[PDB]
């Protein structure tokens, strides 16, 4: 009997800490995939941008070119 | 010789201290442990329950357990609390939450090596122990569930001691949660294996003595428990009193107990008090064996005595108590089983209790018990079929395997009591 009292006792403090260690992995991968998203949003963005100044770039190229 | 007695949880502490009330106004000790009586019979055998300490102050044999301090404040500051030795209270602080896993498992656990430190230092002084008494309820969590570990504890480092319990039995109608029945379950599988003697009072029987006999409209905890405590006193009478016989609680089992799983007791008490009446012999006899006195709710007509103890207190005639003993057994007679010759016993005291001028005790090991058991079985079948509630436990490191065990254990203590129904 005092064996078992020792394997009741140890299984609720093995419970405990499997919940606080399966909470903590899955915030901790939510938070990184969020942070990847948002920034390729945003890198998507900054991207066109970018290619649109390009374009800017030879239309003046192309009206100097002309004369 | 030297009893020791211990009360664990809310229920257990306030039975137990009307106890010792009520005994210590008996035995003249005033609230501040001094004696201030008018006869002998009083002192000769005052040691069985009291220690004498410097000063000819007595002081009870009696240890005090909870896992939250509430309780044993009301005690402290109750009307006879300075009795009580101040190195007895052994109290935690975070309760047990009505749940009996931790009482036994966890919280509980934590304190039960302090508890029985103090245990130890009682037995130690004891001149020649002869066991102990445990007051408890079975529905909550601390008595429940710390007072079995507790029980389990004493027997493995005192083998050979007879040990004792005031069992409050958990009903619907007098309920403060819904697991009750799974406490209860849990409990009487340690009960049937490790106490010799249980005394099986039902909250059910209480309550309804109050309302039908005593007329009470709105029954409290009180009022149940001046009945606990009155019965409690008569069932320690023989011990406490110098009435001839010479006995220790090893030959009184043993004169009560045929089988050894089968030792859970039916107590009974007349008359019922709240008048002037004087009740005649005749009427004790009859009022003690009716069902309407019992304070387990079983009727006894639905089974057989095993055993059955009568404990009569103050001034009367012998010749007229057994004539009426006599009379009850002869025109009741297939109510007793015919394969125990003599198995009714009776005792005599001089010394009437508080109030009284005549009283009867009864003690009934019937096998109508079985009523009992199968209504709590019934109550926690329902929930356990679809699981309801056990979260609480199974967070606590139980698993259901242990459940189904308790209410295997229990049908089987069940299926024998109508095996000897039966013969
Ligand atoms: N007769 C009686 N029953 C009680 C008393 N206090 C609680 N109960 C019952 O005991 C059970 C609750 O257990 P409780 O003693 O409060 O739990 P614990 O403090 O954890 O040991 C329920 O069945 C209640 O109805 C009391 O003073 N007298
Ligand atoms: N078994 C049993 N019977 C009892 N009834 C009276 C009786 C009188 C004469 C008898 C007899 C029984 O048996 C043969 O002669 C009381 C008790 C008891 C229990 C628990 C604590 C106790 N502190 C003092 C007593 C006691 N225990
Ligand atoms: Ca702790
Ligand atoms: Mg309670």
């Amino acid at each position: 009997k005092r064996e078992h009292e020792r394997e009741v006792i140890q299984k609720a403090i093995e419970e405990n800490n499997n919940f606080i260690k399966m909470a903590k992995e899955k915030l901790a991968q939510k938070m990184e995939s969020n942070k990847e998203n948002r920034e390729a949003h945003l890198a998507a963005m900054l991207e066109r941008l970018q290619e649109k100044d390009k374009h800017a770039e030879e239309v003046r190229k192309n009206k100097e070119l002309k004369e | 010789r030297e009893i020791v007695h211990i009360q664990a949880g809310q229920c257990g502490n306030q039975i137990g201290a009307k106890f010792w009330e009520v005994i210590s106004d008996e035995h003249g000790i005033d609230p501040t442990g001094s004696y201030h009586g008018d006869s002998d019979l009083q002192l000769e055998r005052i040691n069985v329950y009291y220690n004498e300490a410097a000063g000819n102050k007595y002081v009870p044999r009696a240890i005090l357990v909870d896992l939250e301090p509430g309780t044993m404040d009301s005690v402290r500051s109750g009307p006879f609390g300075q009795i009580f030795r101040p190195d007895n209270f052994v109290f935690g602080q975070s309760g047990a939450g009505n749940n009996w896993a931790k009482g036994h498992y966890t919280e509980g656990a934590e304190l039960v090596d302090s508890v029985l430190d103090v245990v130890r230092k009682e037995s130690e002084s004891c001149d020649c122990l002869q066991g102990f008494q445990l007051t408890h309820s079975l529905g909550g969590g601390t008595g429940s569930g710390m007072g079995t570990l507790l029980i389990s504890k004493i027997r493995e480092e005192y083998p050979d001691r007879i040990m004792n319990t005031f069992s409050v039995v958990p009903s619907p109608k007098v309920s403060d949660t819904v697991v009750e029945p799974y406490n209860a379950t849990l409990s009487v599988h340690q009960l049937v294996e490790n106490t010799d003697e249980t005394y099986c009072i039902d909250n059910e029987a209480l309550y309804d003595i109050c309302f039908r006999t005593l007329k009470l409209t709105t029954p409290t905890y009180g009022d149940l428990n001046h009945l606990v405590s009155a019965t409690m006193s008569g069932v320690t009478t023989c011990l406490r009193f110098p009435g001839q016989l010479n006995a220790d609680l090893r030959k009184l089992a043993v004169n009560m107990v045929p089988f050894p799983r089968l030792h859970f007791f039916m107590p009974g008490f007349a008359p019922l008090t709240s008048q002037y009446r004087a009740l005649t012999v005749p009427e004790l006899t009859q009022q003690m064996f009716d069902a309407k006195n019992m304070m387990a709710a079983c009727d006894p007509r639905h089974g057989r005595y095993l055993t059955v103890a009568a404990v009569f207190r103050g001034r009367m005639s012998m010749k007229e108590v057994d004539e009426q003993m006599l009379n009850v057994q002869n025109k009741n007679s297939s109510y007793f089983v015919e394969w125990i010759p003599n198995n009714v016993k009776t005792a005599v005291c001089d010394i009437p209790p508080r109030g009284l001028k005549m009283s009867a005790t009864f003690i009934g090991n019937s096998t109508a018990i079985q009523e009992l058991f199968k209504r709590i079985s019934e109550q926690f079948t329902a929930m356990f079929r679809r699981k309801a509630f056990l979260h609480w436990y199974t967070g606590e490191g139980m698993d259901e395997m242990e459940f189904t065990e308790a209410e295997s254990n229990m049908n089987d203590l069940v299926s024998e009591y109508q095996q000897y129904q039966d013969a």
